[PDB]
This record gives structure tokens, C-alpha cells and sequence, in this order.
């Protein structure tokens, strides 16, 4: 910026390795040197994946017979499948469907090593109560969402046409779940664990009764003793039956061969791209990399070789093949700089050229812009290690010499 | 490589170029080092290192062979990784890691660079033997 | 629910003579870690020739575990008679975070036949048999060991052959000797070798058959069944359970002559497993013709850190409890099984709470 | 007798050792650091982007981003302590010679 | 309701701009206009920034 | 002695391993110092 | 713990974690410079002796 405040000269950070030394010194003039820059990035040629492809994930216990009470939900544990949530809402009337710690983008889009759908009957009227922040009934003694995994609630009503799901005679919930320990004076509020049932699930009926039932199970040695405790509520059935769906999933704990149904292309194979860098997509794992085909290390059926840094660094392909996955390995790149003369050239270190006057080779890399002089100097300013020195013409291009 | 994480690494100020800039100083540091001892190490006179340099004395142990038997040994006892300096990145995708936690052909991966020292193995050989050559006199 | 064939229908079940006595054995096998004893191999992922730790379930390094034996029943001659049990019916452990068992140890040594300790045998690896739910009280007669509501009860059978898992109520029988009826002592399960040990067809509902005289089952939701190929290697099983219900873990489809455990099945047993019971079993062979059969360990899960040698392979044959004691604690921190020589600082021995004052 | 004296009893011998794998060390940081969560869902940036929407995405990428910036910056200050140390060791080597 | 700005302040602030998006909408689905939502107005109509 | 915290410890990689093997090394060179220091002000030859 | 649920209780904890994980951090920092130190300043008792 001038005085005046208009831009007469400007540098594109991004162009070269010269101008990439300026914007990290915000200067249009640095000093002579040998500088380390961003690394010359190597980009995917192509991508590869593989998703089991098979038997959809069944939801259709879920569709027939009267759907359990809140404390009693009924779970379907999907793994090793194709999942499609569409598929399974197109058939609700959906009132709420939230996530968390999970984008809805990604909920419908993602792998899993598992998603696990808890259904129950659930009055719409206690939408909140079914909320992490709750402190009523159903989040203390009946139904709670993991804190851990990602989640998502959907509640939604049941179509007058979908005629395979019945309705209960009432919606019912436990309002309390205690124990009375032996000395039948202190009373202790028995919660509900994420995930879990409430203990007195097995003392509360199916459906309870009357609103204020309350229900007692004589407690043996072995559980502690004492008495267990419970009470009922009840909600009036609506016209038509109001559900609410828990949807859980883990991303780690298998193979993530939960995955939405991929329609494959024969150009998305392993076999077909080695030594090429892809981007990678390999049951829910995914990364940049080079795959080899290699001598099969680890166990087979565990799928992901894994290094001491918890990297990929091998897989076992549904081809029957092993292969060695490498990091998309960078560029090495450096800035050799004369100020005086205004020129430059770079080296890349560590590089052999057949990656790369054209390229030179020298004993520290590949050198781009230096000329081959077999000139000696003991006064080098510009040093690129070993015995070499980048020595400036003086302008035409920088001559490589060895220091005597 | 994400974009993303560039726009919120930008929140953080210039802290990439006060990370390349610290490190580039220590590294010119460590050249003026090794540049200011050779310089006093070598000896303005030295007499030529012959085979039976010593005499009675037997000092072949110090001759150069070029580095000394005794600098060769020292040097073959001591494990040290090759950094690669001429073409480590390619020895890397060709044969990969030499072992477990190889901290060499992660440079390509972490985004660090292993650079060469400011002198070769011969040119070092060639200070210390001139340093031999003038012992005695 | 799921039909799993028809009910007994033996007006009494077989006489269980219970004698701890004869059981009361001392033949320890303390979890030996550093031959990675009752491993369960990390479950999503595999490392080659590396040295790392890790957090997981894992038995204690020393631990004995509990020790139960299977017997031969008593006979005369050439008629079987009544069962001869230990009183693990009654034993009802807390299930916590799972468990291994180490089967078959003891195969292939000279060993005492428990029902006649006179007479010694030849073992045998036998299977264990596991009764496992949420809540537990007594029986009619105020004997422990019931369990309410849906139990799942792991059951080989077929003479060792396969594995069947169902989740089901029990209903005990009214009968003779049964658990709703007069004259009970425990349940058990059988197999008459006799008849169900065919060299060609075994009988593959023999132990099946024999539990449902004591109880009938009511309710299944599955009954599942694995096939286990003949031999006397020794073997790990383990058993978990999480949101996904519960895990299923053996050696002997994946490191069979290693005994690092993978998984092999998932129940879909969502109740939440806090008590656990063995069910005992005896053999109804005849006098002369008994067997002597390998004990079985059963040691607890805890989620621990343990150091894990993988080979090549990837197998663990090597590991270390990192908080068994000091020496296990300097391994871990340097992440390897060679430390230097050194006098190091290591976690202090932690207090612990007496009591509570409020 | 210095000829068969590189062994572990040689003090001399174990510092040139040590100097070589304080170098292993300073890179050791640099590799395994990267493997670190520091409480994130994942080390992986694009995993947290494949996850996660922008308001919880920046959190978690956040969280990595601080990790990553301490650990370069104290990878920087160990190679400053480390040179000046040489430097003032190459000065006294300088003395001896 | 105000995200990542007070009540206080959304009345009372200096802005580089206002924008001001305006449309027909059933309260009875007030829920699926919430950033955690999943349902087909967050993904198929309408997101704030 | 919180096992809640110690897992979330554990995302921050081994970082109570490079705590306590920086100040061993630390402690050791203390040590060698001592030891090296005696050595050279310990006299050949003294007298009562 | 005594007061929070885990999705509030984790930031809670990791606050008191990267405060006593910097703690410790610097204190190392400090003992290996300190020890440094002194063991430059032994060389130099040993020049003095
Ligand atoms: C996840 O799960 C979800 C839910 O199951 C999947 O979403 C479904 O995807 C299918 C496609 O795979 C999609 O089907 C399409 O429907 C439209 C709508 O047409 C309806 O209305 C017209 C009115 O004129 C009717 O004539 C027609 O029959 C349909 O009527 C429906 O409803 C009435 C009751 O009101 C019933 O009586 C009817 O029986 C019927 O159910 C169709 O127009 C569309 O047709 C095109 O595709 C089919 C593919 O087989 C093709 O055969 C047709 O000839 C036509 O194809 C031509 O046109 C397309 C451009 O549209 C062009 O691309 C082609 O090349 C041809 O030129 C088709 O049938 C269904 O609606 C989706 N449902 C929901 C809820 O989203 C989702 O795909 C799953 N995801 C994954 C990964 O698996
Ligand atoms: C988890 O598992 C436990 C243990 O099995 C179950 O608890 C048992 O529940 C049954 C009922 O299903 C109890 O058996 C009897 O229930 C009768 C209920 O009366 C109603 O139903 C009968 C028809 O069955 C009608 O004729 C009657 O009019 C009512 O409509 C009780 O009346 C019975 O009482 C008898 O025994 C008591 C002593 O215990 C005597 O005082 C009575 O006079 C009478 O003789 C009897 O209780 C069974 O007892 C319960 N067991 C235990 C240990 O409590 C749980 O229900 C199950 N949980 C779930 C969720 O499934
Ligand atoms: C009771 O007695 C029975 C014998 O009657 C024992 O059973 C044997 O147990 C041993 C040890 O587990 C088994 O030996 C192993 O066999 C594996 C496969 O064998 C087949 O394939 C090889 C060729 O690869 C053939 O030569 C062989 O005939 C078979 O067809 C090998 O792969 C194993 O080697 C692996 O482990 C070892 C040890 O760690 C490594 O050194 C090797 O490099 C390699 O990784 C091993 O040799 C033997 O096969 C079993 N025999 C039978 C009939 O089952 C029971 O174990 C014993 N029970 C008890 C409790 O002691
Ligand atoms: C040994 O143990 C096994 C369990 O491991 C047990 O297997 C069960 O056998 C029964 C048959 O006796 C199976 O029941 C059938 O399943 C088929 C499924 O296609 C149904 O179609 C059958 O229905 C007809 O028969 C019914 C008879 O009750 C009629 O009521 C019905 O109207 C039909 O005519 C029937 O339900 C059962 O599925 C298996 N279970 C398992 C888990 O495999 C076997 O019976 C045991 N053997 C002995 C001798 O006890
Ligand atoms: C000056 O000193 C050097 C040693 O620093 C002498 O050289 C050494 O001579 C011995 C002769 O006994 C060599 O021993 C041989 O070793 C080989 C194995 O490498 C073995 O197979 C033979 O049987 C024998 O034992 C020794 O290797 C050799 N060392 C070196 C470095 O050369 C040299 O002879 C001395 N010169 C004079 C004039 O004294
Ligand atoms: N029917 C039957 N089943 C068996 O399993 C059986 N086992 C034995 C032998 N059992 C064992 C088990 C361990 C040791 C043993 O050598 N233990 C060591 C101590 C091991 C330790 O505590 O670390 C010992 O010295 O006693 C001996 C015999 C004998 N008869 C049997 N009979
Ligand atoms: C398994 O790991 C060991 C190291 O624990 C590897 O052994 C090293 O191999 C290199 C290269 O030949 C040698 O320079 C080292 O001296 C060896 N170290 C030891 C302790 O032996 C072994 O090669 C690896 N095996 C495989 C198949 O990768
Ligand atoms: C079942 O038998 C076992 C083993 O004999 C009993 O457990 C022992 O109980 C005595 C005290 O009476 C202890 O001193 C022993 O150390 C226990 N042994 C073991 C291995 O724990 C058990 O109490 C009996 N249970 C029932 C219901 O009779
Ligand atoms: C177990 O399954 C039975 C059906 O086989 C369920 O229904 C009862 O069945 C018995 C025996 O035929 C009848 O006497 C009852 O009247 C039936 N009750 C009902 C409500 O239909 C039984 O409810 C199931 N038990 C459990 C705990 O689920
Ligand atoms: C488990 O083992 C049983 C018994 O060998 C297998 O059942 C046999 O299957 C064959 C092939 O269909 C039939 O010809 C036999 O008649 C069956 N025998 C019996 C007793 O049913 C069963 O298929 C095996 N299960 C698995 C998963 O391998
Ligand atoms: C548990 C038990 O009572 N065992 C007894 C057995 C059985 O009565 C017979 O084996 C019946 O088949 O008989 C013995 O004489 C024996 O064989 O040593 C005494 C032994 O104590
Ligand atoms: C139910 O299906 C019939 C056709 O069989 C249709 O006329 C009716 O409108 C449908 N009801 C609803 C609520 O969609
Ligand atoms: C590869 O895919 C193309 C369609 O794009 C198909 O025509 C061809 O036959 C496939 N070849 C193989 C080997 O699958
Ligand atoms: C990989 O190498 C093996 C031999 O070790 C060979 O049998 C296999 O066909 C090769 N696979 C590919 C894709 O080249
Ligand atoms: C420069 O040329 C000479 C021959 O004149 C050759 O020996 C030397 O290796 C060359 N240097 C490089 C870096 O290629
Ligand atoms: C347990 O024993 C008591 C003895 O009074 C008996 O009343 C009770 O019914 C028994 N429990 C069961 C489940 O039968």
C-alpha cells in the first residue's frame, strides 16, 4: 500500500517458491539465503473404494405388531449392511428428527461399525422430556441417548395407511424407580444408563395400568437386598400413534460396513490404481494414499493394518490381495536466494530428478535453475549442504560450485 | 492440505512464519558454528600424512585410509539413521520404512526436512588430517 | 419368538447328588500375561511386529480365576445312576465387564476321575456350560440360583461338537428332582455317552434335552448354534457385552494354536447381564468307562492398559498388565519389553478410603 | 586399547550415541504428536469434516489446530536450547583443539 | 431466538448489513428450522448461515 | 486418581511418559555431573 | 463429576487437564534448562578447583 493507499505491486503467495518466501517475511525484499518453503503437495489421480455391497438393513420388525412403551424399547442392532434412512421415514410422518454430535448431512451419508435403532411408543405432548437437558421422568427412569457416540431422536406419527403397526391402549412411562436398602429407611433413585433399561423394568408390566400403579420386587442377597421400587404414569392414546426412534452409531469398533447403498464403477479398484496416489474410501476408513501390492503382514481377518502412529499402513482387500499403503509423499522444496542479483533457483531436497537448463543432481537433491560449473569457492554464501555452494552470475542463472 | 483448517490456522496470526523463521535462524546459527570452528581448527602448516607417520609411535590408527580407522570405527559403532540427503524421498516409496517408527520417511509424511550439514564426510577427513600433519611441529 | 422344539415330557428329572467335597480341587492357573493369557485382540484392527499399548478388557496378570470341573455321574456296572455336581447352581458371580475362560488346560495329563479319586484318566477338554441374565433369586425350596425373566444360557452339546446360545425364560419343572417340585437339589445338564458319543452321529440336542427336564423355555427370542471342530487343543472363550448386545469371543477360529480370542458371534441380548452362574454337568457313562475332564478357569475382565507384543502375524504372544506392579509400570511407560538398567520413578502406592464420614 | 573401546563402558562413546538419538528425539516429537486427538473426535481433519457441520467442526479442527501449534512450538524451542548448546560446545571444542 | 449474538445486542449493534429473509411457514414445524435438525426444511429449503 | 480424567488424558497421546523420561534424563545428568565433578577435584596424593 | 453430565463434564475436566498438562510442561521445561545450567557451571567449579 502506498502513502496514498493504492496497491501498485502485490505478490501472489501461492505461484512459485520465491513468492511464497516473501509473503512468509511480508516483505518485497528478503535476504539471501537458502530457505525452506511449502513442500511441492501431491495431488489424488483418481480414488478408490470399497463398501460391503449386500442385504440391505432390515427395519421391518419395526413396522409390525404394537410398538414397546419408552422403558421397554425394542432395539435393532445393524451391522454388515446397507442402510437408507429414507427408506425407512418415507413410511412416518416425521414431527422431529434432530442430531447430535453428528451433521444431519452426515447421518444419512456416512459408514458405521454399527447403528442401533431403539423404537418405542411416545406421546409427541413429552417431546422434551426425551432432551439431554431433561430432568423429567423419561430421561431420570426410562430412555437416555448416549453421551458418547453421535446420535439422533426422531419422532413421528404413524400414517392411518400404515396398517402393520398396532397401537397400545394408552402410552405409558415410569414417573419413579428407587431401592429401599435393608435398613428400610433410606431410599435410593435408581437412573437409567444410556442405552440401557431401567432396573425396574422387569417389576413395571408391559403397559401400565392405572396412572399411580406402583409395582415392588423383594430383592435378593445377591442384588443387594432390599426392596426394588416403582411407580407408573400413563398418557391418553391419540388418534393415531405417535413413535419416537433413537438412532445411535459407533465409528470404530469393526469394520464400518455399515455404509448408505454405492453403486460401483470398475475404475474405483485398487488393483487398477497402484502406485498411483488416490483418495480412499475403504469401509467407513478414508485418507490419502499410495496402495503396493505386498507380503501380507498381521491378521487376515481383521482387515486394517495399522503402524505404531495408529496410521493405515496396510489392507486386506475383498480382491483376495494385501496391499502396503503409503503416505501421498510431498516434495521437499527450498528457495535459494540472491538478493543482489534478484535471481533464484530451487532445490529439492533429498529428490532424485526423474521426478523433477533442465533439472541437475547433486549429492543433496535435485536443483532447478543451477548450472554445473565444476568452479571452486571457500567463500560460499550460499551453502546447500554437503560441499555444494550456489554461486550467483554476476544476471544470468546461479552456477553450482563445490567449496574447496 | 485442508482448506478449513487453513482459514482457522489464520486466526493465530503469522505463527507458521515465526515457526520457519525460528528455525531457520537456528540452522544458519549451526553453520556459522561449524564454519567458525573448521576455520580455527586448520592449520595454516601441516606436514603430509605418510604411511609410518609416527615412527616408534604407531599412529596408523589416526592415518587416514578418506576418515581415519579410528574414525571409521567410530562412526560404524554408533547407530544412526541415513537421512538420505540425495534421494531419501525416493528410497522411501520404493522400499519403504526400514522399521517401525522410522522417523526418516516420516519427513515425507509429517512435513518436516532433514537438512545436510554444512560440510561433506571428505572435506571434514580433510581438517582433521591436516590437523594430524602439524601436531608435531 | 422362536420355537426350539418341543418340551420334555419326563415327569421327574434325574436325581443331583451334590458333593463340593469331591470338587474342592487346587490346581491353579493364574493368568500368565506375558504368554498373553486371555487376551482379547484388539477388535477392529490388526498391527504387524510392533510394540504398543493399548486399553481394553483384560484379566488381571496373576490372576487364579475360579476353577470349575465337570465329573462323572455315579453308576453301577453298566447303569448310569444319579448326577454327581459340584454346588455351582448356587454360586452366582456378578457379571461386571465379561469374562474369559481358559478350557481344556489340563488336556492330555494324567488326571483324577472327581467322582472315584482312586481312579485316574487320561483329560479330556469338556466345554463349559454358562447360565447368564439380569436378575437372580431362590427356587421353591429357598435354594439360590434361579434366574427371572429372559436368561441366556450358553450350552455346548453334540459331545463338544457345537455351541448353542438361546435367550429364553426359564420355567423350572414341577416335577421329581426338578426345581419347582420335591426333592431338588441343582439342575444339571447330561449326555449318556452310550447313546449320544456315537463315532458317527452324536446326538446334537443331548445336553439340550437334558436341560429342558429341569426347565422348560418359554419366550426365545434365538436359539443359535456354532459348530466346533473335535480336538484337545487348549482354548480361550470370552464373553462381553455392550449396546450391541452381547460378545461372543474364541480363539479357535483365528489363532487356534495361539489363543488370542476374536470375535465370533453377537446376541442380541439387550437386558443388561449383571449376574452369571456355571451350569454343572455330569456324564452319565458307566463305571468302567469313566473319563477324567479338563477344568476350566473362569477370570474376570477389566478395562486395564496392557503393553501388546504383535509378532509378524499379528498374533500377541507376548504382553504386560502395565499396573500389575512397578517393574510392569516402567515396561509400560517406555512402551517396550527392554528397559535400561536405572533406578525410576514409577506411580505411587495410591491410599485408599476405609470409610466415609459425612 | 582404544581400539576395542567402543563399548557401553566407554562414557566418551555413550555421549556420541546420546547426541544421535537426541536428533531421533527431536523428530520422534514432531511424528507421533500427529497422532494425538487432544480431545478432538478424531487426528484426522478430514474425518472431523466428514462428521461434523461448521459450529461443531471448527471446535473439534480447533482443538487440533492447538495441539499441533504447541507442539511445533515446542519443538522450535528444543532446536533453539539444542543450538545454542552446540554453539557453546563448539566453542569449547574449538579451546581443546 | 438469536445464535451467537445476544438479544441485547441484536437491537442494538452496528452492522456492515442486515439481511432480512422472509417467507410463509407453519409453526406446527417451527422444530425443523433449528440447526440440529435433519428433516427436509434444514436440508432441502432453507439453512442459516 | 479420577479414571474419567485419566481417559481423557489418554487423548493427549503419552504425555506422562515424556514427563517422566524428560526429568529422569534430567536427574541422571545431575547425577553424571556429580560423579564427573568428584572425580576431578579427588586428589592423587594428600597429605593427613 | 459430582455436579455435571459427561457432554459438559468432559470440557470441564479437559479445562483442568490443559492447565495441569502446561503445568507440567513448563516445570520440565524449567528443570532441564536449570539443570543444564548447572551442569555447565560444574565444568566451570571443576576449572576453578
Ligand atoms: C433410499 O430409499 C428411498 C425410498 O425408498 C429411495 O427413493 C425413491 O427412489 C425411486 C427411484 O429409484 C423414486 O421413484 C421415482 O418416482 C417418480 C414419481 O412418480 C410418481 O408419480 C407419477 C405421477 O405421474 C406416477 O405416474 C408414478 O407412477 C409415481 O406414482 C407413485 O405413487 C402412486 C400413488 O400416488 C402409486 O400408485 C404409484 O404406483 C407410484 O408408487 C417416478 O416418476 C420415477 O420414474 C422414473 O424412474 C423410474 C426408475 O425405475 C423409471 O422406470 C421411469 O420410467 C422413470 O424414468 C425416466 O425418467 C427419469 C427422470 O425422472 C430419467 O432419469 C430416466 O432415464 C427415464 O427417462 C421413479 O419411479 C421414489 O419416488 C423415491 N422415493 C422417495 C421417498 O424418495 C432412494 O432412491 C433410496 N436410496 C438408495 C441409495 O437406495
Ligand atoms: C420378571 O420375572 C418375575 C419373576 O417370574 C415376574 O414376576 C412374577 O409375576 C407373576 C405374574 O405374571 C406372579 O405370579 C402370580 O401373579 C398373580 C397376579 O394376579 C393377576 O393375574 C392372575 C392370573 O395370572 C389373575 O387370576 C388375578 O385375578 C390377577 O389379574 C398373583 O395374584 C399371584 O399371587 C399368588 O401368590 C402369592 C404369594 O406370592 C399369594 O399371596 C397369592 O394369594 C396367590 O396365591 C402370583 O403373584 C409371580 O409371583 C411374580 N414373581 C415374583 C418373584 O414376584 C415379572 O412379572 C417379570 N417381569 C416382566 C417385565 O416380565
Ligand atoms: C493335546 O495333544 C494334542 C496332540 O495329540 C495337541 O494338539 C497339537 O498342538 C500343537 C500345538 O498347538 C499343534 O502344532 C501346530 O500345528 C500348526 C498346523 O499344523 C498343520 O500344518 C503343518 C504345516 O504348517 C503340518 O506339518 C501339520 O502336520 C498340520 O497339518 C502349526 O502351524 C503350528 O506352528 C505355529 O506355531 C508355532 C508355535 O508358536 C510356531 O513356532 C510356528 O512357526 C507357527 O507359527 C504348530 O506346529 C498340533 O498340530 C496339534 N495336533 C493336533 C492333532 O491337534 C494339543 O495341543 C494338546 N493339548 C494340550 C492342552 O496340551
Ligand atoms: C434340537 O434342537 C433344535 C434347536 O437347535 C430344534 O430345532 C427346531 O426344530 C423345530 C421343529 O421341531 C423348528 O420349528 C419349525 O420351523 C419351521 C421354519 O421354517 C416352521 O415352518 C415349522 O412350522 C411347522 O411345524 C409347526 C410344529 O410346531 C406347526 O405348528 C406349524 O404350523 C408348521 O406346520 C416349525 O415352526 C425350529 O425352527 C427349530 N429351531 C431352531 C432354532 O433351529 C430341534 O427340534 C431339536 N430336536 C429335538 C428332537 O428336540
Ligand atoms: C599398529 O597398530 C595396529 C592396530 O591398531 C596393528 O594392526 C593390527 O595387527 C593385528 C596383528 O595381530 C591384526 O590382527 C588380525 O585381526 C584379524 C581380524 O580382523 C584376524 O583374522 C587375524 O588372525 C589377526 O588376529 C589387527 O586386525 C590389525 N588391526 C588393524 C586396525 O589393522 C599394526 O600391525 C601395528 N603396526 C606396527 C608396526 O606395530
Ligand atoms: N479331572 C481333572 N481335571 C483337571 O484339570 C486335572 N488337572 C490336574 C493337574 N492340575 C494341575 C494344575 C497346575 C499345576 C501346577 O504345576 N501348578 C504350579 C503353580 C503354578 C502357579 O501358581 O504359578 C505348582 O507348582 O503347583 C499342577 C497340576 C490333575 N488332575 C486333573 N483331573
Ligand atoms: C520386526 O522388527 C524387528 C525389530 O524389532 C526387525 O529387526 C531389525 O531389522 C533391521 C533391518 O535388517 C536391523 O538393522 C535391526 O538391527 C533389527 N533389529 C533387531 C532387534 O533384530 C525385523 O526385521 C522386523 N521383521 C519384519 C518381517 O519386518
Ligand atoms: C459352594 O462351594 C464353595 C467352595 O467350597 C464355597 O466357597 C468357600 O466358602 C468358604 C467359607 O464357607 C471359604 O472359606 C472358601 O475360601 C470358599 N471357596 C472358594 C473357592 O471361594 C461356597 O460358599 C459354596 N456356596 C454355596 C451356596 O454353598
Ligand atoms: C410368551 O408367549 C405367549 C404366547 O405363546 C404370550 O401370550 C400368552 O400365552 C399363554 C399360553 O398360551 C396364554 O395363556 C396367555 O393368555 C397369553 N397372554 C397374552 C397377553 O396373549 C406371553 O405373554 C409371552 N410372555 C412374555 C413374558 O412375553
Ligand atoms: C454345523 O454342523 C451341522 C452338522 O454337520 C451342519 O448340518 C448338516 O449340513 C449338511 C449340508 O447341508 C446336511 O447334508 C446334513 O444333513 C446336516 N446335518 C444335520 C445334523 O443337520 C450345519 O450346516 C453346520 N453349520 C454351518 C454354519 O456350517
Ligand atoms: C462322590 C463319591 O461318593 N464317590 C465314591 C465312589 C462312588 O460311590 C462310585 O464311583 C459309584 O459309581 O465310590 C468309591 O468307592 C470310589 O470309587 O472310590 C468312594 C467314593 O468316595
Ligand atoms: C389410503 O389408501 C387409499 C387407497 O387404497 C387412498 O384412497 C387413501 O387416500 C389413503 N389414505 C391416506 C391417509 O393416504
Ligand atoms: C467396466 O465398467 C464398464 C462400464 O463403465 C463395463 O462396460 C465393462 O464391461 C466393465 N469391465 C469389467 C472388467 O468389469
Ligand atoms: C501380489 O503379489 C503376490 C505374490 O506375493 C501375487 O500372487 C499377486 O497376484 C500380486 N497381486 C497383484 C494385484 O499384483
Ligand atoms: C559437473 O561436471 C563434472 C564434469 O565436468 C562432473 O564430474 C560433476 O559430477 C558434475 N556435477 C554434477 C552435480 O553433476
Ligand atoms: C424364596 O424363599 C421364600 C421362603 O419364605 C419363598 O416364600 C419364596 O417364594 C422363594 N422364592 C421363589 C422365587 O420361589
Amino acid at each position: 500500500f502506498s502513502v496514498d493507499g493504492y496497491i501498485r505491486r502485490a505478490i501472489d503467495c501461492g505461484f512459485n517458491d520465491l513468492s511464497q518466501l516473501h509473503c512468509s517475511y511480508e516483505s518485497f525484499d528478503v535476504e539471501s539465503g537458502v530457505y525452506s518453503v511449502s513442500s511441492f503437495e501431491a495431488k489424488p489421480s483418481g480414488s478408490v473404494v470399497e463398501q460391503a455391497e449386500g442385504v440391505e438393513c432390515d427395519f421391518s420388525p419395526l413396522l409390525s405388531g404394537t410398538p414397546p412403551q419408552v422403558y421397554n424399547f425394542k432395539r435393532l442392532v445393524f451391522t454388515n449392511c446397507n442402510y437408507n434412512l429414507t427408506k425407512l421415514l418415507s413410511l412416518f410422518s416425521v414431527n422431529d428428527f434432530t442430531c447430535s454430535q453428528i451433521s444431519p448431512a452426515a447421518i444419512a451419508s456416512n459408514c458405521y461399525s454399527s447403528l442401533i435403532l431403539d423404537y418405542f411408543s411416545y406421546p409427541l405432548s413429552m417431546k422434551s422430556d426425551l432432551s439431554v437437558s431433561s430432568a423429567g421422568p423419561i430421561s431420570q427412569f426410562n430412555y437416555k441417548q448416549s453421551f458418547s457416540n453421535p446420535t439422533c431422536l426422531i419422532l413421528a406419527t404413524v400414517p392411518h395407511n400404515l396398517t402393520t403397526i398396532t397401537k397400545p391402549l394408552k402410552y405409558s412411562y415410569i414417573n419413579k424407580c428407587s431401592r429401599l436398602l435393608s435398613d428400610d429407611r433410606t431410599e435410593v433413585p435408581q437412573l437409567v444408563n444410556a442405552n440401557q433399561y431401567s432396573p425396574c423394568v422387569s417389576i413395571v408390566p408391559s403397559t401400565v395400568w392405572e396412572d399411580g400403579d406402583y409395582y415392588r420386587k423383594q430383592l435378593s442377597p445377591l442384588e443387594g437386598g432390599g426392596w426394588l421400587v416403582a411407580s407408573g404414569s400413563t398418557v391418553a392414546m391419540t388418534e393415531q400413534l405417535q413413535m419416537g426412534f433413537g438412532i445411535t452409531v459407533q465409528y470404530g469398533t469393526d469394520t464400518n460396513s455399515v455404509c448408505p447403498k454405492l453403486e460401483f464403477a470398475n475404475d474405483t479398484k485398487i488393483a487398477s490404481q497402484l502406485g498411483n496416489c488416490v483418495e480412499y474410501s475403504l469401509y467407513g476408513v478414508s485418507g490419502r494414499g499410495v496402495f503396493q501390492n505386498c507380503t501380507a503382514v498381521g491378521v487376515r481377518q481383521q482387515r486394517f493394518v495399522y503402524d505404531a502412529y495408529q496410521n493405515l499402513v496396510g489392507y486386506y482387500s475383498d480382491d483376495g490381495n494385501y496391499y502396503c499403503l503409503r503416505a501421498c509423499v510431498s516434495v521437499p522444496v527450498s528457495v535459494i536466494y540472491d538478493k543482489e542479483t534478484k535471481t533464484h533457483a530451487t532445490l529439492f531436497g533429498s529428490v532424485a530428478c526423474e521426478h523433477i537448463y533442465g533439472p541437475l543432481q547433486t549429492p543433496v537433491g535435485c536443483v532447478l535453475g543451477l548450472v554445473n560449473s565444476s568452479l571452486f569457492v571457500e567463500d560460499c554464501k550460499l551453502p546447500l549442504g554437503q560441499s555444494l555452494c550456489a554461486l550467483p552470475d554476476t544476471p544470468g542463472e546461479m552456477r553450482l560450485a563445490s567449496i574447496a | 492440505g485442508f482448506q478449513k483448517c487453513e482459514q482457522l490456522l489464520r486466526e493465530y496470526g503469522q505463527f507458521c512464519s515465526k515457526i520457519n523463521q525460528a528455525l531457520h535462524g537456528a540452522n544458519l546459527r549451526q553453520d556459522d558454528s561449524v564454519r567458525n570452528l573448521f576455520a580455527s581448527v586448520k592449520s595454516s602448516q601441516s606436514s603430509p600424512i605418510i604411511p609410518g607417520f609416527g615412527g616408534d609411535f604407531n599412529l596408523t590408527l589416526l592415518e587416514p585410509v578418506a576418515r581415519s580407522a579410528i574414525e571409521d570405527l567410530l562412526f560404524d559403532k554408533v547407530t544412526i539413521a541415513d537421512p538420505g540427503y540425495m534421494q531419501g524421498y525416493d528410497d522411501c516409496m520404493q522400499q519403504g520404512p526400514a522399521s517401525a517408527r522410522d522417523l526418516i520417511c516420516a519427513q515425507y509424511v509429517a512435513g518436516y526436512k532433514v537438512l545436510p550439514p554444512l560440510m561433506d564426510v571428505n572435506m571434514e577427513a580433510a581438517y582433521t588430517s591436516s590437523l594430524l600433519g602439524s601436531i608435531a611441529g | 419368538t422362536v420355537d426350539v422344539g418341543p418340551d420334555s415330557v419326563k415327569s421327574a428329572c434325574i436325581e443331583v447328588d451334590i458333593q463340593q467335597t469331591f470338587f474342592d480341587k487346587t490346581w491353579p492357573r493364574p493368568i500368565d500375561v506375558s504368554k498373553a493369557d486371555g487376551i482379547i485382540y484388539p477388535q477392529g484392527r490388526t498391527y504387524s511386529n510392533i510394540t504398543i499399548t493399548y486399553q481394553g478388557l483384560f484379566p488381571y496378570q496373576g490372576d487364579h480365576g475360579d476353577m470349575y470341573v465337570y465329573s462323572a455321574g455315579h453308576a453301577t456296572g453298566t447303569t448310569p445312576q444319579k448326577l454327581f455336581v459340584a454346588n455351582y447352581s448356587q454360586d452366582v458371580k456378578q457379571f461386571a465387564n465379561g469374562f474369559v475362560v481358559r478350557i481344556g488346560a489340563a488336556a492330555n495329563s494324567t488326571g483324577t476321575v472327581i467322582i472315584s479319586p482312586s481312579t485316574s484318566a487320561t483329560i479330556r477338554k469338556i466345554y463349559p456350560a454358562f447360565m447368564l441374565g439380569s436378575s437372580v433369586g431362590n427356587f421353591s425350596d429357598g435354594k439360590m440360583g434361579r434366574f427371572f425373566n429372559h436368561t441366556l444360557v450358553l450350552l455346548p452339546d453334540g459331545c463338544g461338537t457345537l455351541l448353542r446360545a438361546f435367550y429364553c425364560i426359564l420355567e423350572p419343572r414341577s416335577g421329581n428332582h426338578c426345581p419347582a417340585g420335591n426333592s431338588y437339589t441343582s439342575f444339571a445338564t447330561y449326555h449318556t455317552p452310550a447313546t449320544d458319543c456315537s463315532d458317527g452321529n452324536y446326538n446334537r440336542n443331548a445336553s439340550l434335552n437334558s436341560f429342558k427336564e429341569y426347565f422348560n423355555l418359554r419366550n426365545c427370542t434365538f436359539m443359535y448354534t456354532y459348530n466346533i471342530t473335535e480336538d484337545e487343543i487348549l482354548e480361550w472363550f470370552g464373553i462381553t457385552q455392550t449396546a450391541q448386545g452381547v460378545h461372543l469371543f474364541s480363539s479357535r477360529y483365528v489363532d487356534l494354536y495361539g489363543g488370542n480370542m476374536f470375535q465370533f458371534a453377537t446376541l442380541p441380548v439387550y437386558d443388561t447381564i449383571k449376574y452369571y452362574s456355571i451350569i454343572p454337568h455330569s456324564i452319565r457313562s458307566i463305571q468302567s468307562d469313566r473319563k477324567a475332564w479338563a477344568a476350566f478357569y473362569v477370570y474376570k475382565l477389566q478395562p486395564l492398559t496392557f503393553l501388546l507384543d504383535f509378532s509378524v502375524d499379528g498374533y500377541i504372544r507376548r504382553a504386560i498388565d502395565c499396573g500389575f506392579n512397578d517393574l510392569s509400570q516402567l515396561h509400560c511407560s517406555y512402551e517396550s519389553f527392554d528397559v535400561e538398567s536405572g533406578v525410576y520413578s514409577v506411580s505411587s502406592f495410591e491410599a485408599k478410603p476405609s470409610g466415609s464420614v459425612v | 586399547a582404544m581400539q576395542t573401546g567402543f563399548t557401553t563402558t566407554n562414557e566418551a562413546f555413550q555421549k556420541v550415541q546420546d547426541a544421535v538419538n537426541n536428533n531421533a528425539q527431536a523428530l520422534s516429537k514432531l511424528a507421533s504428536e500427529l497422532s494425538n486427538t487432544f480431545g478432538a473426535i478424531s487426528a484426522s481433519i478430514g474425518d472431523i469434516i466428514q462428521r461434523l457441520d461448521p459450529p461443531e467442526q471448527d471446535a473439534q479442527i480447533d482443538r487440533l489446530i492447538n495441539g499441533r501449534l504447541t507442539t511445533l512450538n515446542a519443538f522450535v524451542a528444543q532446536q533453539l536450547v539444542r543450538s545454542e548448546s552446540a554453539a557453546l560446545s563448539a566453542q569449547l571444542a574449538k579451546d581443546k583443539v
